[PDB]
């Protein structure tokens, strides 16, 4: 888990 | 180390990336902008030549998100176009830098913000991350 509160638009 | 706890890390912060840039590489910077911030920067550099392949420089006084490269000891032409300035004083932010074949893509808080066509072409020589300025850094990760 990258721990991204906002998610990743590039995934 | 990716995922190292940077809560008490002094600015400037400098780190060698384990895997350097190339198609598919991702770096994330998580932190908070000081309420009294004027500016900060996140740079991707070629550690040997010290060229800065990507310079990301939010300037809070004018609300401008400046991007440039420092190649052969000279700054290039700045890129400043933005749909909106995505930082604010006191805010938590997540900035994601994704390296594609022809350009970097940069997202702030989960939303695509800009593209930056590669000027430094030898992507796997880009092996160093430097961060400085008026922020509280919490964590850097790369994959």
């Amino acid at each position: 888990n990258p721990g991204l509160a906002y998610g990743n638009p590039y995934s | 180390s990716s995922g190292e706890n940077l809560y008490f890390q002094h600015m400037p912060f400098a780190a060698r990336l384990n895997t350097p840039m190339g198609p598919g590489r991702t770096v994330v910077v998580k932190g908070e902008v000081n309420a009294n911030a004027k500016s900060f920067n996140v740079d991707l550099l070629a550690g040997k030549s010290k060229d800065i392949a990507l310079h990301l420089n939010p300037r809070l006084n004018i609300k401008a998100f400046v991007r440039n490269s420092f190649l052969q000891e000279s700054w290039g032409e700045e890129e400043r176009n933005i749909t909106s300035f995505p930082f604010s004083p006191g805010m938590y932010f997540e900035m994601i830098i994704y390296c594609d074949v022809r350009e970097f893509k940069v997202a702030v808080n989960g939303v695509h913000s800009l593209e930056y066509k590669h000027r430094f072409k030898e992507l796997s020589s880009i092996d160093t991350l430097e961060i400085n300025g008026d922020i509280h850094l919490l964590e850097v990760r790369s994959w």
